[PDB]
């Protein structure tokens, strides 16, 4: 995985269309990031902070 | 789809029996209804290997066909144009985020 991939997937997740790697819909209420990438900071940890912008759109 | 021929048959007989006080309503030639005329919709590359940016760049021109009723190259209109609304056949190997 790379930072760029996560920027475009987020640009779809700001609407409700799933990415390739941020792929969880609002069902258990948060867009769970996925994959064997490690690299916590941007990946596991920042993307979830942004995805709430999308959770508020689906509703 | 076909039954409009029968509806027009019932109708024109009824316009005649309303106009039993007259005669000689106009009617169109059958080619006006038989020809495709003004109706809407009717070897491509391995799009699974065509990369994500270009894959959008290929799909976005097909929408510019499909928005006027032309069968695109991906995302092509279905048969059974009947009932009351269309459905379309966007491919199983296009990227899921683009398909949605």
């Amino acid at each position: 995985i790379t930072e760029a991939a996560l920027v475009r997937d987020i640009l779809y997740v700001f609407q409700g269309i799933d990415g390739k790697n941020i792929k969880m819909n609002n069902t258990e209420n948060c867009y769970k990031v996925e994959g064997k990438a490690n690299l916590s900071r941007s990946l596991r940890d920042t993307a979830v902070r942004l995805s709430e912008l999308g959770w508020l759109h689906n509703k | 789809l076909q039954q409009s021929l029968e509806l027009k048959r019932k109708m024109l007989r009824d316009k005649q029996n309303k106009k039993n006080s007259g005669q000689h309503l106009p009617i169109f030639p059958a080619w006006v209804y038989e020809r495709p005329a003004l109706i809407g919709d009717f070897t491509a590359l391995p799009i699974g290997t065509l990369p994500l940016a270009s894959q959008e760049s290929a799909v976005v021109e097909d929408l510019l066909y499909v928005l006027v009723g032309v069968d695109g190259r991906y995302v092509s209109a279905q048969p059974l144009a009947g009932r009351q609304s269309r459905t379309f056949l966007v491919d199983p190997n296009l990227d899921l985020s683009i398909r949605e």
